[PDB]
RNA sequence: GAGU
DNA sequence: TCCGCGTCAGACTCGTAGGATTATAGCATACGTGAG
DNA sequence: CACGTATGCTATAATGTGAGTCTGACGCGG
């Protein structure tokens, strides 16, 4: 792919795929000219060499090394390590709807609900106002009701109190140690940058407010929504699943 | 360490006793950045088994 | 005996110890390193000069062609400092060196008389270091990082097990050099002794010996002690040293003259071995059967046959001893090998030596290296000569040398880079000594084997391997050409040495983004010593011993400033007071104690001299002006501390200071603070962010001062004398005859630097400290920088602060702040935000930077101007355009649709795009600078052309009031000569001064003195007129960009950022917190006195932590401002400067046994005023460290002030009126905001761009990234029930490109639908598997 | 434990014969006349000479094998077209022949974006120009200043010094540490958000609803036109290849159907509010 | 380089 | 059973920067596709 | 037919190479 720079930012693969059919080639050459055999076993050397760096550079002794030193990136290496596909693209991944900010307390919140910023939560339920908005016919279409949330009509505040109502929304706080380190909130809307914690959910989280941070996820699905609201609510874990004594309390 | 720190932090502690308990301070702090790893690995073993 | 600028604000030091050393300067390291590098010295190997003389002369592989170096020179840089920064280029200084090209005759033997060309090529451009310590790369300050690694010389160390559950301890020695292989001993659990040449495979040690052409006999009588063995008559007989038996078990009855001393079978006591010493015994008689065993030491033979009846080292028998009886020897040299202390361990080792002579062991070494190749004797030869033996390939340096000769206990430290056949041997014997138990194993983490690098080796180094690719270039060029047509310069190229050095100045790990929140990030991160990098450690190698504070870091090395992170113990801030030796060890000063009494003679000893002395702590009490008032005074040495008497003590502790570095030093009651807290305490202070005001820390430490002036970013006074010109820009100063030379006009301008980026985009303003016509001395402060007070360090703002509980608004650190705060704009930060715009040239075409720029409001195009750029002044918001530009979309082939809808516009705009450069989104700030860089053939546009008028008329303006002031500077001293000895007061000033040319007097002094002052006024006449040429040219000067690029536009935006909750901010005493509400005055608790509370900081969050300087900290502070408000009170009613006087004197003079006198009295009434009045705003407090103000002293300012000595105030709810039921602490504690603004890290997406391979969406604020969900937040789901939950993060979050359209539209729809897919991760994981050529297949239902 | 393919094929050459200079006629007379054992022994005793100049052709592109190999090549092309009626030496002709193809290999195969002898032997030359200019101006080359001395356009030599441009590793992880790499940070662009492509669907949705809510001669005409409903994107001469079969009223039509559209937009809430997008 |  | 080899090495966040590094001959015929 | 790309030939003799090291715990195989 071209960088916007003009320059070109390439795979090491297509490095390694290059020496593999230059070599070859070579090798299909050497036989057409019938070449002594010394010189034929060289290149047939160099071409397994070749292939067996493309698949997993550094099993077969000192590894290719391309640009800065560092040895090519070869198509074993892409599946192998924890940075491999597997725990990185595939067991976890990056997700849509999802926020973070600062937290701080809200000690006037009830045990269910959370501090969620405005604009923090304007961003988060973009399609949930598009969609309301069209079925009063505020927004002729999407477009439009794009440029109604740039412009941060009154309307659309008014709009997008009205989705957030009953609709939990996840916070999230590394490291996520037991299950009780995602819980679910009923969200309201607060002026300002940072999220508001309960309390006695700090314990779950192991939460203090000298800069931590959470990440927000909304569940979008109807099932997502009352799985939330019915298994990882705060108020319904209130017990440690590890031992019987529970972890939401006064401190 | 076999000489303990004889004073506390109201009554301050001198340089050698100070010094003295940057040992067990740094060890810790280092415990925290190094050995969390182990113990996450042993969370990661788990899961993966059950 | 104070300073002018200490007469305005004196701080009150409560400090008892008298300093007999000053804190040096503080960026010595850095200045020092690089001057050394960039130093001409004939002789002095450093730098460059070492690096020429080390590599040249080069000559030939044929031997006819040589290159040799004369010397070097470095231009003028191109670019200033500040042209660089603008322009984006490195401010470095051509290299050019002269080189003599000498050629030989091959026909004449070696006739130097054939071709000598000499000339001065250049060899890249080299960075230069500012006066502050940085450099400037790319238009960027950076800092390159002093490194700390193992000495070269020798090191002998021991598996403590480890290998062998055996338990062996395995004794090996490491000779390492600056440059060379690596030359390893080691033993072997059989107790052979192994050599690993560069740690490749084992070799027998013999077989190195042999290849310094070493016989077996040699070898032995090496190592071991021969024992004489005399066969006379017929019985045995053996030569007795006395001691040797000594500790062992007698295996025969021992029987001297004709009588017994040793019974057999009993162990031989000291009495058995003196009265054996003293009786004289040199013969004993023996049994034949104890030679069994017994090694021979030579090779012996039969003199009638000349055949060897034994080879040496060879285990002698009774039938051996038999045929050498016979054959006419009657004495056998045999080796002393008795366990214990004399082990046979190279005897064994030459047992286990296939090798036999010297070309049979050079063979093996070969072999080893270049394992297959055959051998030959010259190959062979000049390969072991050329690994520890060659000038070229082999250097242990001076260190090296040093290091190793103390280690094997030499007289001498200087000698031979390369390694001597003696020097290996010693290494050997002492290994061996080590393993029998006499000697003892050096400490890798002991400051006596870890040395320091800075910069200007480092750079010697990069410099050298430019060279040496240079050589073999010239080299080869040298053998291929014709002589004489052939140049020098035609064979160097300066692309291989300016990439070198490019690389380690710009890609290097040291070379980092200089730190420059605030004064203190810079001037620590400049001393910075990292164990990291390149010949280091890494953060996988690092073990747990290496991180820990090592006994010798006291003086050297802070024990409480490092990384909370993995670097946690390989980055180092160095000590206060300690410097780099002369080989580059870390020293310390001490003072000497001579015959009891404590001299100020002070000596700085290195790690390793430290070990043999007795030293004194320094709150030892000493005795008015001779010894030590107590007898046992508490003392270190030997690595660890108690009492020792006072004729023991050999030196003492400089000051309480020296064990810890700048930036804890600053930490007030650091005494009562937890290391770990003191430790982030001192992390933070550098993450300080300069507010609008810079307020001064009312309870400081004395390093306060010392820290604002050393960073460099305070104008401080040269040459002193009262201040012509006062400006917010610049400052003129006069400077005084006695400092002032009678050369060139002596009128100082410094140019003060006016609101400017910093690398973390802060704002760096320098404000002028002096008033209009304020005389002033040498080291005085002209001008504040960012984050200082007058000449103090001030990194935030003190506040009136309440520890106790609010309604939870404290919770966990939460903090709680007034209204007040935000009014008064404390903690509203300044950021200048640098943004660029990029023309660049495409396939298509180039791209234009017009104002005309399709489908965009009336409202964005008022802001843009005639060429396209925002207007100065100019307040802009998210989305607003900054610099308009279009760039050509060739092809455009539309969609039906955008055909119809360009139709109804008809706006085509033509075949172009929008890639205007626009604020980004929420950002929102006030243009305060445009910069544009073009092409030099493209044609200018007319805001360019408009801004180098501008710069133009103002360099003209600038010049010529350089002149002015310089003539009219200058005339008025040429008045003052004239008159001198020819009166003509008013005569002279009728006439014009522009026709003093002719005026003169008689032939004196004075007549030298007018021809002196006239030729410097034409001298600055030309002056001024080729600078105004070089000013004129630079701005007409048109840059050299990347290519692509066209021109670059530099927006530069001035936001102010007002404090709010999610901000983050702590004290010194690292107590952090994240502020949760701003409170309206009215409900804040008020004092009796009706003044409300700034900060609220909860209780609970100071016992736990046990950093209880901050509770002294508030204590003090509301002491300091108790004493304010008096003196504040005082000046409101005027008063007299007598009572002002007196009750300010009372206040210095409080402290029970203060070191600092204040004898006011001295001070002018309008200097007190002055001080009083810069003391209203609180009395400025210095608590040192360790040696700090005492609770009793602190009660005691509090008298003074009318405060209660529990520093608990009565306080009254705001909200209720109604008082807490208990008394609460308040005070003033100096709180930061740090870089950590919520403003910077509140972030959310719902949809965004996608992922190039995987598809998933991105990550990072930057990016418009979605926050990952991690095996870790995904076993959450799992544990729960959550399955739909889980799929939807999996799918339509994440990677399922059909299903997250299809669920977006869903949601509009508002169906709530998931309809899920399969994410392309995986049918990418399956693409690689198949790569691998596995068939991997999804076998259906 | 000789494992490196470098090192068992340099101990195999080393196993070679070296030939002398009677030895090299009487082989390369039977050699170009076509024996097979001459062409072998003369290839196999001259391996040292590839090396030698393969070993001094390092560190610029392929790796010392890669080199080796190439310049065995030339080598046998040598061989092939070596005279040795004429007496002057094989070493010295050989040695044009192994640079020659080791030069041309190390040209083509080394830059990733294949670049054209011609153009690479242009900034040869260009930069052997920058190298003079930098010994005498401490300083290092301008384009314009390269130009100049060739006597060339400042465009060419512009065009020229950005082909040298050298290639990133998206791969390769850039913050110091193996932290991020560039790939994760580079978007796909030719792809758009979901917003994006979810207002185009509303866009082509309103149409399908705009043409059942204009005239039948006016949907007909104006969507065939811009090839909306219709199957190519007609212009106004060609809408007369339907029914319409005119110039005029074609025109007239098209816009009338776009005067009315326009009033649906005003109505709806979009004309200048859609305007700016 | 820093964050938790 | 002694010992060389290979396999792991906690989870998420933001910030960067450098594009940098490099050398190669020059010219005539041959091979092949595209534009006017 | 020009333009873009490729295969061709050159003649003093020259014919043998050439980074970074030190992590630590465990589990098999030679
Ligand atoms: N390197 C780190 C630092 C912190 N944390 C997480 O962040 C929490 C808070 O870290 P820190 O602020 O250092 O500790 P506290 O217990 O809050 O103590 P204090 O803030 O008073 O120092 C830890 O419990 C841990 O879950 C982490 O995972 N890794
Ligand atoms: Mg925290």
């Amino acid at each position: 792919v071209p960088l916007d720079g003009g320059r070109f930012a390439t795979s090491d693969l297509n490095d390694l795929y290059r020496r593999v059919i230059n070599r070859n080639n070579r090798l299909k050459r050497l036989l057409d000219l019938a070449a002594p055999d010394i010189i034929v076993r060289n290149e047939k050397r160099m071409l397994q060499e070749a292939v067996d760096a493309l698949l997993d550079n550094g099993r077969r002794g000192r590894a290719i090394t391309g640009s800065n030193k560092r040895p090519l990136k070869s198509l074993a290496d892409m599946i192998k390590g924890k940075q491999g596909r597997f725990r990185q693209n595939l067991l976890g991944k990056r997700v849509d709807y999802s926020g973070r900010s600062v937290i701080t307390v809200g000690p006037y919140l009830r045990l269910h609900q959370c501090g969620l910023p405005k604009k923090m939560a304007l961003e988060l339920f973009k399609p949930f106002i598009y969609g309301k908005l069209e079925l009063r016919g505020l927004a002729t279409t999407i477009k439009a009701a794009k440029k109604m949330v740039e412009r941060e009509e009154a309307v659309v505040w008014d709009i997008l109190d009205e989705v957030i109502r009953e609709h939990p929304v996840l916070l999230n706080r590394a490291p996520t140690l037991h299950r009780l380190g995602i819980q679910a909130f009923e969200p309201v809307l607060i002026e300002g940058k940072a999220i508001q914690l309960h309390p006695l959910v700090c314990a779950a989280y192991n939460a203090d407010f000298d800069g931590d941070q959470m990440a927000v996820h909304v569940p979008l699905t109807l099932e997502a929504q009352l799985e939330a609201r019915a298994l990882m609510m705060s108020t319904n874990n209130i017990l440690s699943p590890a031992n019987g004594e529970p972890i939401i309390v006064p401190s | 360490i076999e000489t303990p720190i004889t004073a506390n932090f109201r009554e301050g502690l001198n340089v050698l006793q100070y010094f003295i308990s940057t040992h067990g301070a740094r060890k810790g702090l280092a415990d925290t950045a190094l050995k969390t790893a182990n113990s996450g690995y042993l969370t990661r073993r788990l899961v993966d088994v059950a | 005996v104070y300073s002018y600028t200490e007469k305005k604000r004196i701080r009150k030091d409560f400090g008892k110890r008298p300093q007999v050393l000053d804190v040096p300067y503080l960026l010595s390291i850095q200045l020092d390193s690089f001057q050394k590098f960039i130093e001409q010295d004939p002789e002095g190997q450093y730098g460059l000069e070492a690096a020429f003389r080390s590599v040249f002369p080069i000559q030939s592989y044929s031997g006819n062609s040589e290159l040799q170096y004369v010397s070097y020179r470095l231009g003028e840089p191109v670019f200033d400092v500040q042209e660089c920064q603008i322009r984006g280029v490195t401010y470095s200084a051509p290299l050019r060196v002269k080189l003599r090209l000498v050629i030989y005759e091959r026909e004449a033997p070696e006739g130097t008389v054939k071709d000598i060309k000499e000339q001065e090529v250049y060899m890249g451009e080299i960075p230069l270091m500012t006066d502050n310590g940085t450099f400037v790369i790319n238009g960027t300050e950076r800092v390159i990082v002093s490194q700390l690694h193992r000495s070269p010389g020798v090191f002998f160390d021991s598996d403590k097990g480890k290998t062998h559950s055996s338990g062996k301890v395995l004794y090996n020695a490491r000779i390492i050099p600056y440059r060379g292989s690596w030359l390893d001993f080691e033993f072997d659990p059989k107790d052979n002794l192994f050599v690993r040449i560069d740690r490749r495979r084992k070799l027998p040690a013999t077989i190195i010996l042999r290849a310094l052409n070493y016989t077996t006999e040699q070898i032995l009588d090496l190592f071991f002690e021969k024992v004489i063995f005399e066969i006379r008559d017929n019985k045995l007989q053996m030569e007795l040293v006395p001691e040797r038996l000594r500790g062992e078990t007698a295996s025969f009855d021992i029987e001297a003259n004709g009588k017994v001393y040793v019974e057999k079978g009993r162990r031989i006591t000291a009495r058995h071995i003196r009265q054996l010493e003293k009786d004289d015994v040199k013969l004993i008689e023996v049994p034949v059967e104890y030679i069994a065993g017994k090694v021979v030491a030579k090779d012996y033979i039969d003199e009638s046959t000349g055949e060897l009846i034994c080879a040496a080292n060879m285990e002698l028998s009774l039938d051996l001893l038999a045929k050498l009886s016979q054959s006419g020897h009657k004495r056998i040299e045999t080796l002393f090998t008795n366990d214990l202390d004399h082990g046979p361990y190279i005897s064994e080792t030459l047992r286990v030596d296939p090798t036999n002579d010297r070309l049979s062991a050079l063979v093996e070494i070969y072999r080893m290296m270049r394992p297959g190749e055959p051998p030959t004797r010259e190959a062979a030869e000049s390969l072991f000569e050329n690994l520890f033996f060659s000038e070229d390939r082999y250097d242990l340096s001076a260190v090296g040398r040093m290091k190793f000769n103390r280690s094997l206990l030499r007289e001498e430290i200087e000698g031979s880079g390369i390694l001597s056949k003696d020097d290996i041997i010693d290494v050997m014997k002492k290994l061996i000594d080590i393993r029998n138990g006499k000697g003892e194993v050096d400490d890798i983490d002991h400051l006596g084997n870890r040395r320091i690098r800075s910069v200007g080796e480092m750079a010697e180094n990069q410099f050298r391997v430019g060279l040496v690719r240079v050589e073999r270039a010239v080299k080869e060029r040298l053998s291929l050409g014709d002589l004489d047509t052939l140049m020098p310069q035609d064979m160097i190229n300066a692309k291989p040495i300016s990439a070198a050095v490019k690389e380690f100045f710009g890609s290097s790990q040291l070379s980092q983004f200089m730190d420059q929140n605030n004064p203190l990030s810079e001037i620590t991160h400049k001393r910075r010593i990292s164990a990291l990098g390149p010949g280091g450690l890494t953060r996988e190698r690092a073990g747990f011993e290496v991180r820990d504070v090592h006994p010798t870091h006291y003086g050297r090395v802070c024990p409480i400033e490092t990384p909370e992170g993995p670097n946690i113990g390989l980055i180092n801030s160095l000590s206060v007071y300690a410097q780099t030796n002369e080989y580059g060890f870390l020293e310390t000063p001490y003072r000497k104690v001579t015959d009891g009494v404590v001299t100020d003679e002070i000596h700085y000893l290195s790690a390793i001299e430290e070990g043999n002395y007795v030293i004194a702590q320094a709150n030892s009490n000493l005795d008015e002006e001779g010894h030590f008032v107590e007898d046992l005074v508490t003392c270190r040495s030997k690595g660890e501390s108690s009492l020792f008497s006072r004729d023991q003590v050999d030196y003492m502790d400089v000051s309480t200071q020296q064990v810890v570095s700048v930036g804890a030093s600053l930490i007030p009651f650091l005494e009562h603070d937890d290391a770990n807290r003191a430790l982030m305490g001192a992390n933070m202070q550098r993450q300080a962010v300069p507010t609008l005001r810079a307020d001064k820390p009312l309870v400081g430490t004395g390093m306060e001062r010392a820290v604002a002036v050393d960073s460099g970013v305070t104008a401080v006074a040269k040459r002193g004398g009262v201040v012509q010109y006062v400006d917010a820009s610049r400052i003129v100063i006069k400077v005084n005859e006695d400092e002032m030379y009678p050369g060139e006009a002596g009128i100082d301008i410094y140019n003060l630097t006016k609101y400017t980026r910093s690398n973390q985009n802060t704002c760096i303003n320098q404000m002028p400290c002096v008033s209009l016509g304020e005389p002033v001395e040498r080291g005085d402060v002209l001008a504040d920088g960012p984050s200082t007070d007058l000449g103090e360090l001030a990194l935030g703002q003190n506040m009136r602060v309440a520890f106790m509980p609010w309604n939870g608004y404290n919770f966990e650190d939460s903090i709680l702040v007034s209204e007040r705060v935000v009014q008064e704009d404390r903690f509203t930060t300044i950021h200048i935000q640098e943004l660029a715009c990029v023309s660049r040239d495409t396939k298509l075409g180039p791209e234009e930077i017009t104002a005309d720029i399709p489908n965009v409001g009336e409202a964005a195009l008022s802001k843009l101007d005639e060429s396209g750029i925002v207007y100065i002044g100019a307040e802009v918001t998210g989305g607003d355009i900054l610099v308009g530009k279009v760039t050509p979309k060739g092809e455009t082939q539309l969609t039906p649709e955008e055909k119809l809808l360009r139709a109804i516009f008809g706006e085509k705009a033509s075949d172009v795009k929008d890639s205007s450069l626009r604020v980004p989104n929420g950002v929102s700030g006030t243009v305060i600078d445009v910069q544009v860089f073009t092409r030099d053939g493209v044609e200018k546009d007319k805001r360019a052309l408009e801004i180098e008028e501008m710069q133009l008329k103002q360099a003209k303006k600038d010049l010529s009031e350089e002149l002015q002031i310089l003539e009219a500077g200058l005339f008025s001293r040429i008045r003052a000569v004239l008159v001198a000895g020819g009166v003509e007061a008013e005569k002279l000033d009728k006439l014009p001064r522009d026709r003093w040319l002719e005026l003169g007097l008689t032939d004196e002094e004075k007549q030298n003195q007018l021809e002196q002052l006239a030729e410097q006024y034409d001298e600055l006449k030309h002056e001024f007129e080729k600078k105004l040429e070089a000013k004129r040219r630079k701005i007409t000067q048109g840059d050299d960009l990347a290519p692509g690029v066209l021109k670059i536009v530099k927006v530069y935006l001035a936001v102010k950022r007002r404090i709010q909750p999610g901000d983050k901010m702590a004290g010194r005493h690292g107590n952090k917190g994240v502020i949760s509400k701003i409170n309206p005055i009215e409900d804040m608790p008020y004092d009796e006195n009706g003044t409300p509370v700034d900060i609220v900081l909860n209780p609970l969050g100071v016992p736990s932590r046990m950093n209880i300087g901050q509770i002294l900290e508030t204590h003090l502070g509301m002491a300091a401002k108790g004493i304010g408000d008096k003196i504040n009170a005082m000046l409101k009613q005027q008063q007299e400067v007598a009572k002002l006087r007196e009750f300010i004197q009372r206040a210095y003079d409080l402290g029970a046994d203060v070191r600092q006198k204040v004898d006011l009295s001295t001070f002018s009434d309008e200097e007190v005023m002055r001080l009083a009045e810069n003391l209203r705003k609180g009395m400025p407090i210095a608590t040192p460290v360790f040696d700090g103000a005492k609770e009793a002293e602190i009660k005691e300012l509090l008298k003074l002030g009318d405060l209660p000595t529990s520093g608990q105030i009565r306080l009254y709810d705001g909200r209720t009126g109604e008082q807490f039921e208990r008394p609460v602490t308040v005070g003033y504690m100096y709180m930061l905001k740090l870089n950590h603004l919520v403003d910077d890290k509140m972030h959310a997406r719902s949809t965004g761009s996608y992922s190039l391979v995987t598809q998933q969406p991105l990550g990072g604020k930057a990016q418009f990234g979605g926050q990952r969900f991690g095996e870790m937040e995904v076993w959450a789901l799992e544990a729960y029930g959550a399955a739909y939950t889980l799929q939807e993060m999996l799918t339509v979050k994440s990677d399922d490109v059909n299903g997250r359209t299809k669920m977006y539209k869903n949601i509009v729809d508002g169906n709530h639908q998931m309809e899920p897919g399969m994410p392309e991760s995986f049918n990418v994981l399956l693409k690689e598997i198949r790569s691998l050529g596995i068939n991997i297949e999804l076998e259906d239902e | 434990r000789v494992l490196d393919a470098t090192q068992l094929y340099l101990g195999e050459i080393g196993y070679s014969p070296l030939l002398t200079a009677e030895e090299e006629v009487y082989f390369a007379r039977r050699a170009l006349r076509g024996d097979v054992a001459s062409r072998r022994r003369m290839i196999e005793s001259n391996l040292r000479l590839v090396v030698k100049i393969a070993r001094r052709y390092g560190n610029r592109g392929l790796a010392l094998l890669d080199l080796i190999e190439e310049g065995n090549l030339g080598l046998i092309r040598a061989v092939e077209k070596f005279d040795p009626e004429r007496g002057f030496r094989f070493s010295t002709y050989a040695t044009w022949w192994i640079r020659q193809t080791i030069e041309r290999a190390i040209m083509n195969q080394t830059r990733t974006i294949r670049l054209p002898i011609h153009i690479v032997k242009e900034l040869n030359v260009y930069l052997r120009t920058a190298r003079e200019l930098s010994h005498k101006l401490d300083h290092e080359p301008s384009a314009e200043e390269i130009a100049e001395q060739l006597d060339k356009p400042v465009d060419d030599v512009s065009r020229m010094l950005r082909l040298n441009e050298r290639i990133t590793s998206v791969d390769t992880p850039l913050g110091g540490d193996s932290e991020k790499a560039l790939l994760d940070i580079l978007a796909d662009e030719k792809e758009n958000g979901p917003e994006d492509t979810t207002q185009d669907d509303d866009m082509k949705q309103s149409i399908v609803k705009w043409l059942f809510e204009l005239n039948a001669k006016q949907r007909e005409v104006l969507a065939r036109r811009f090839g909306l409903l219709g199957y190519e994107a007609a212009t106004l001469e060609d809408v007369g290849r339907e029914i319409g079969l005119t110039r005029e009223r074609v025109r007239q039509i098209q816009v009338e159907g776009l005067r009315r559209l326009r009033e649906i937009l005003q109505t709806q809430g979009l004309n200048i509010e859609a305007l700016f997008l």
